[PDB]
């Protein structure tokens, strides 16, 4: 009992304007995706426990 | 001897007359902005006097002064802005019914266009649960009642119909008319239809 | 008429690059995975 | 139920997508992240990048 | 300027006695949807902000330590350590 | 706050012909310095048995008093040159391997 | 848009009060009689520090029960 | 959904109800709403250095045309103020010392 | 520095010795490439230069410090065994929660995390939700608890102090054992004239106390 | 850079429209204040 839609784009033919838009969007969403990765891995991998002995236990 | 009095009073009304001063713009900008959000373009574009404005509003209300070191106007100026203060805050309390009416349609929208989503591949529900219909049913007659007791503003009226008709409309060309379809849009589909087309 | 318009925006610049800086700790590397990779003094 | 549609391989969404997103993407990290990592990997070895073996490490039983 | 006839119409004479009956369940969902995005991705900022400097310096945290020297009770098979108060420092560097 | 404390107070100068004095033991004594440190790298020598290494830990205190009495004319010389160029220091490498070569 | 990166500063931002320019002068002076008091007091406690061991200097500790802590020797 | 919509109902209400109290409890909310205005005085009343000179030249206040000068002097002056008391402070610690290493 | 892993203690008079020093042998080589592995970072980090190094060195260092000095006290100690923390749990608990979290000894899920998650779950099939919902709300718990659990820099100086006092009591343990032949002929008249079970240290500064408080002087 | 990531928020999230602006202005001055906490606090 509702109304269902085409995604509009899955139909539709991929356009240069669409692909360049889509390119520059994607480029500065990388950008900060790289300096927000970088950072999250820097804290992740100075965040771990020491190494321990080959069968220490507490 | 009375120098925290004095400070106090002269203090408070020079805020309530710099408020009552700045207020029918700020009123008629309020007006302007859709009750989503009510307090758009203020927190963005130009907080003129909005902020400031409520909690001197809300101040004035709920303290007192003394009209001992202020004159005949003065205190008949003082008197005024208290007066536009309160006005200005039943309109915003208003504004907030409106914008608790209007988040409740779009909430109510969001839900049925979360199921149709194409990327909603959590849950593809073709049939509305009785619970949203239910909501959707009581929503309506709420919206008609409230229509119906902004007769005697034309202008309230418009607008509401305007602002909170537009979700209804949304909803509505969003659930297909079969079955107690017409039960739920029973009191939008006689006049609120036609203003969207439909 | 904004005062100070270049103020402004050396500030701005200033601290998103003191921000990244600080956050990311791209400044302070380590070396210890090149640790194994290197030779040894002495 | 969900009968989709897509024509693949013809479509914003499909194959020119995928090719188009590793390119763009990978641009900043690419024509940023590699000079400025070399640069401050080399400040450090202004001299060399060999460490002085402290603590002995050349001594054995 | 601007023809702003209907909106100051509308604030100058406003209905005082205007009201309508609210949605618990709806108010609620929207409240409970607008913490969940401000839960997670708010709570994940503030914890990266604030837990990056308490994890890049512990010496900051830490202001006093304790350091123990143990010495022999023979006859009695006992160790007794005595004890003193510190501060952390960044020791060799 | 962060930074140790500092336990024995030496002078400015005391402090150069020290750094000089050790450059020279670890250039000259480097084989006694290595002797002592596998003496005093097991458990053992570390904490439990102090005294084993003890012949060991003599021999490089003696090598290291050697070396910073700095006997010889040359060897008086040039640590005197090279702490007459450190003092103006508040550079100097040659004036160091000068005295290094000593 | 497609671009808005930009380094003017915020137009809602950029205020300025009744009573002239934002109130800077006064609150640029507080910061720095703050810092003062703030940065006298590592400079005192860094540069003031001596490192002595007397052979007093050690007290024989407690467990949180008060009593004198001694470990047994097989635990 | 079934009979546990009564109970997911009720828990609605509560929550309505529990916020409705928290907000319209007359200590707690004239407390946020001072708190709100001193946070829109914080915020949107920021010390900025950078201001709209919306008013001509001829009425700017001397004040404005210098109060970038003087807040970036009186940083700089702070921060070498700090560095002289600080490097004052080590020589002084360090003579000090000296003298009482004795 | 290339210490053999062969040890050649007696191992048939003074065992806890002998235990001590093999743990000390078998990860010798490990903690050594991690410490080199630190000070060959620490050392390029001071060849750094302006803001990238040699600036806010070592004031910045700090996680690298604390690392190095938790390896260097991990190197000093072979092997840490569960019956003497609970001893330090006598001035410190939760000293092995602590350690856990520190010196990764075993696997550290979010208990916890993972309980709370499950309970939301069960409103989640109460008042009907949608399954993605439900995964994100027990991943938000979870989250949380790994979240407060990772990062514990205190817990480190806490171990630190641990391992300090766990190294006194190895140190101390071993020299009884060196001198238990030759003070065994003391102990045995000792306990027959002395019904006393407090260290011999304390009971001494009992007595040079009450001397000087009440003799004939 | 703020207003930039609510857009995109508001506009590929649809669960993202739920929050009011309000809520978002106190998201974004929450926002500063942390971020002028942490520039502070690497300074301190």
């Amino acid at each position: 009992r509702t109304k269902l839609y085409n995604a509009a784009y899955f139909l539709l033919n991929n356009n240069e304007s669409f692909g360049h838009s889509f390119g520059i969007r994607l480029k500065i969403v990388g950008l900060n995706t790289w300096i927000v990765g970088y950072a999250v891995s820097r804290y992740y991998f100075s965040s771990l426990r020491v190494k321990a002995a080959q069968d220490e236990r507490f | 001897m009375s120098l925290v009095s004095l400070f106090k009073n002269t203090f408070l009304k020079s805020r309530v007359i710099g408020l009552s001063f700045q207020a029918q713009r700020v009123m008629a900008q309020m007006a302007k902005t859709d009750f989503e959000n009510p307090d758009e373009h203020f927190l963005l574009n130009d907080a003129m006097k909005y902020n400031e404005l409520v909690f001197y509003g809300r101040l004035a209300e709920n303290w007192s002064i003394n009209p001992e070191l202020f004159g005949k106007a003065e205190l008949a100026k003082y008197n005024e802005a208290k007066q536009t203060l309160i006005d200005f805050n039943q309109y915003h309390a208003l504004v907030q019914n409106l914008h608790e009416f209007y988040w409740e349609l779009k909430t109510i929208y969001l839900e049925l266009s979360r199921g149709v989503a194409t990327s909603n591949f959590h849950n593809k529900r073709e049939v509305t649960h009785s619970i949203i219909e239910s909501d959707i049913k009581n929503s309506i007659h709420k919206y008609i009642q409230l229509i119906d007791d902004l007769k005697d503003y034309p202008e309230w009226q418009h607008k509401v119909r305007e602002e909170i008709g537009y979700y209804a409309h949304m909803i509505y060309t969003s659930v297909n008319h079969d079955g107690n379809f017409p039960e739920i849009f029973k009191e939008f589909n006689k006049v609120d239809s036609l203003y969207y087309f439909k | 008429p904004i005062r100070n318009i270049q103020f402004a925006r050396y500030h701005y610049l200033a601290a998103v690059t003191v921000f990244t800086y600080f956050a990311t700790r791209c400044c302070l590397l380590d070396y210890k995975k090149y640790y194994p990779l290197a030779s040894v003094k002495k | 139920m969900r009968r989709i549609f897509w024509n693949f391989k013809t479509a914003f969404v499909g194959l020119p997508m995928f090719s188009l997103a590793p390119k763009n993407i990978l641009v900043y990290p690419i024509v940023v992240g590699v000079p400025l990592y070399t640069f401050i990997v080399l400040q450090n070895s202004v001299r060399g990048f060999a460490y002085f073996d402290e603590y002995d490490s050349d001594v054995k039983e | 300027m601007l023809d702003d006839t209907k909106y100051i119409q509308m604030a100058q004479k406003f209905p005082r006695n205007v009201s309508v009956q609210l949605n618990k369940k709806l108010f609620v969902t929207r409240t409970w949807f607008r913490n969940y995005y401000f839960v997670g991705v708010f709570g994940i900022f503030a914890y990266f902000i604030y837990n990056q400097p308490k994890i890049f310096a512990p010496f900051s945290g830490y202001p006093t330590t304790v350091a123990y020297k143990a010495q022999p009770d023979f006859l009695n098979d006992q160790v007794i350590f005595y004890s003193q108060q510190r501060q952390n420092t960044l020791k060799n560097f | 706050s962060i930074l140790p404390p500092l336990q024995y107070t030496y002078s400015n100068e005391e402090s150069l012909e020290l750094l000089i004095h050790s450059i020279k033991g670890n250039k000259d004594c480097n084989s006694e310095r290595k002797a002592f440190n596998l003496c005093r790298s097991t458990v053992l020598g570390k904490h439990v048995e102090p005294e084993k290494c003890l012949d060991k830990a003599l021999v490089f205190v003696n090598c290291f008093q050697k070396v910073r009495r700095d006997e010889s004319a040359a060897c008086q010389s040039a640590f005197n040159s090279t702490l007459e160029c450190g003092k103006k220091y508040s550079s100097c490498q040659s004036q160091l391997d000068a005295y290094l070569n000593c | 848009a497609r671009l808005w990166w930009t380094l003017d500063p915020s137009k809602y931002y950029l205020k300025q009060i009744s009573s002239g320019g934002r109130n800077e002068i006064l609150f640029t002076v507080l910061g720095v009689t703050a810092a003062y008091w703030y940065f006298g007091n590592k400079r005192c406690e860094h540069y003031w520090r001596r490192q002595i061991d007397n052979c007093q200097s050690w007290s024989r500790a407690q467990n949180i029960n008060g009593n004198n802590l001694t470990v047994k020797q097989y635990f | 959904n079934h009979s546990c919509q009564k109970v997911f109902e009720g828990f609605v209400s509560a929550l309505y109800d529990t916020s409705y109290f928290f907000r319209n409890f007359g200590p707690f909310k004239a407390t946020i709403h001072y708190a709100t205005y001193a946070n829109y005085l914080a915020q949107n009343w920021a010390p900025r250095v950078s201001y709209i000179e919306t008013s001509t030249p001829a009425y700017t206040l001397a004040k404005n045309k210098y109060a970038v000068y003087i807040v970036y002097g009186l940083i700089g002056g702070a921060l070498i103020h700090n560095y002289m008391l600080d490097n004052k402070a080590a020589q002084k610690s360090q003579q000090y010392y000296l003298k009482h290493r004795d | 520095v290339r210490l053999n892993l062969k040890s050649n203690v007696d191992q048939n008079e003074y065992p806890f010795l002998a235990k001590w020093d093999k743990d000390m042998r078998q990860n010798y080589e490990e903690y050594q490439n991690r410490i080199d592995a630190t000070t060959y970072h620490l050392q390029r980090s001071q060849r750094g230069i302006a803001v990238f190094g040699e600036w806010m060195y070592p004031r910045y260092f700090q996680k690298d410090i604390l690392e190095l000095e938790v390896l260097r006290r991990k190197q000093q100690l072979g092997k840490i065994y569960p019956e003497e923390v609970s001893s330090y749990t006598q001035i410190n608990p939760d000293i092995a929660n602590d350690l856990n979290l520190t010196f990764n000894a075993k696997l550290l899920w979010p208990v916890r995390g993972m309980t709370v998650g499950a309970g939301f779950f069960a409103f989640a099939h109460l008042f009907n939700l949608p399954y993605s919902f439900r995964l994100g709300l027990f991943v938000l718990p979870t989250a949380v608890e790994l979240a407060f659990t990772w990062g514990n820099k205190t817990s480190q100086f806490k171990s630190i102090e641990f391992m300090d006092y766990l190294l006194q009591y190895r140190v101390s343990k071993a020299l009884l054992e060196k001198n238990a032949k030759h003070f065994a002929e003391k102990k045995a008249a000792y306990q027959k004239e002395i019904n006393s079970s407090q260290s011999v240290q304390d009971l001494y500064n009992q007595l040079i106390t009450l001397v000087s408080e009440q003799a004939p002087s | 850079m703020f207003k930039e990531l609510i857009h995109i928020f508001r506009t590929y999230f649809i669960t993202f429209r739920y929050l009011k602006k309000s809520n978002i202005n106190f998201l974004k001055n929450l926002s500063y204040t942390l971020i002028a906490y942490y520039l502070i606090i690497n300074f301190m």
